[PDB]
């Protein structure tokens, strides 16, 4: 019971963190759409951008990859 | 000024023209309410910070003093001095000299007299529609609807709205607040507004369930 109350514990706290949680990887979700034209027209940079906008697609607080496609 | 003693009611100060239920259930008590009806029926109920206080301190009550008037010269037995009040008037506070008894200033005759009947009567039944729709609302806490016999049994609206009111709940710094609105439509708008904010707070709560929903 302490272990699945811990569980669902973290779960409330990722889902205050997305309904009224402002401040999360949504943060800068606005700004990642807007400056996915700013990455650079070499392959090298622009490559990665687009392999990390589907990636990051998913939910950034409680998802792994989400996280790390995220701040990438 | 009128100096009378300290009666206390556990966290609902009452309204102007309000007929309240009474649970004092003090042995250090009874003497001070016998003699507050032997004082020509004239007593103070100043609203306590505990829920029933054995004895007044000099810094444990609230804010407000209002004069009432005792409707009747018995006492039900119910474990405590049911006895059935009436709001006399209105009283404010200046200074305390502690006791017993902590000796308590008082005012002149003051509460609320109705002026409009058309558009305070269209206002006061916008908030009884309100509050039957928040009786129907306020289930999330559990309020009843025996409101209903003396919300629906009084027809003048300067007692309707304060029988609207007092039959809620909220918190007791609201109503040391509300009671400064001698007018009362500012008091409508506020009981109003809280409802509205009661049924904002039911949706937002509804808001973040739904979250932790499609969290799991």
């Amino acid at each position: 019971d302490t272990n699945q109350r811990e569980s669902y514990l973290r779960e409330q706290m990722k889902a205050i963190q997305k309904e009224l949680g402002g401040e999360d990887g949504l943060s800068d979700l606005e700004a990642l759409r807007k400056k996915i034209e700013e990455v650079g027209m070499p392959e090298a940079v622009k490559t990665k951008a687009l392999k990390e906008l589907d990636r990051l697609e998913r939910m950034q607080q409680g998802s792994p990859e989400a996280t790390v496609a995220r701040t990438y | 000024r009128l100096e009378l003693p300290v009666i206390p009611l556990r966290n609902t100060v009452i309204l102007p023209h309000t007929t309240t239920p009474v649970d004092v259930g003090r042995a250090k008590s009874k003497r001070a309410v016998e003699e507050a009806m032997g004082a020509d029926r004239l007593i103070f109920l100043v609203a306590q910070r505990d829920p029933e206080v054995d004895d007044p301190a000099p810094d444990d009550l609230y804010t407000w003093g209002v004069q009432a008037v005792v409707k009747q010269a018995m006492r039900l037995p119910d474990g405590t001095l049911q006895v059935m009040v009436e709001a006399r008037a209105r009283a404010q506070v200046t200074d305390y000299i502690p006791g017993p008894y902590l000796r308590a200033r008082g005012e002149v005759f003051s509460e609320i007299f109705p002026i409009d009947e058309a558009v305070v009567r269209v206002l006061v039944e916008e908030l009884k529609e309100a509050f039957e729709k928040y009786v129907a609302n306020h289930k999330s806490l559990r309020l009843d609807r025996y409101q209903l016999e003396a919300v629906k049994g009084t027809s003048d609206p300067a007692m309707l709205a304060d029988t609207i009111a007092y039959h809620a709940t909220w918190t007791v710094a609201e109503k040391q607040e509300i009671l400064e609105l001698t007018d009362l439509e500012a008091r409508l708008k506020k009981v109003l507004g809280l409802l509205s904010r009661d049924l904002e707070r039911f949706e937002l709560d509804k808001r973040v369930a739904q979250r932790v929903k499609e969290q799991m």
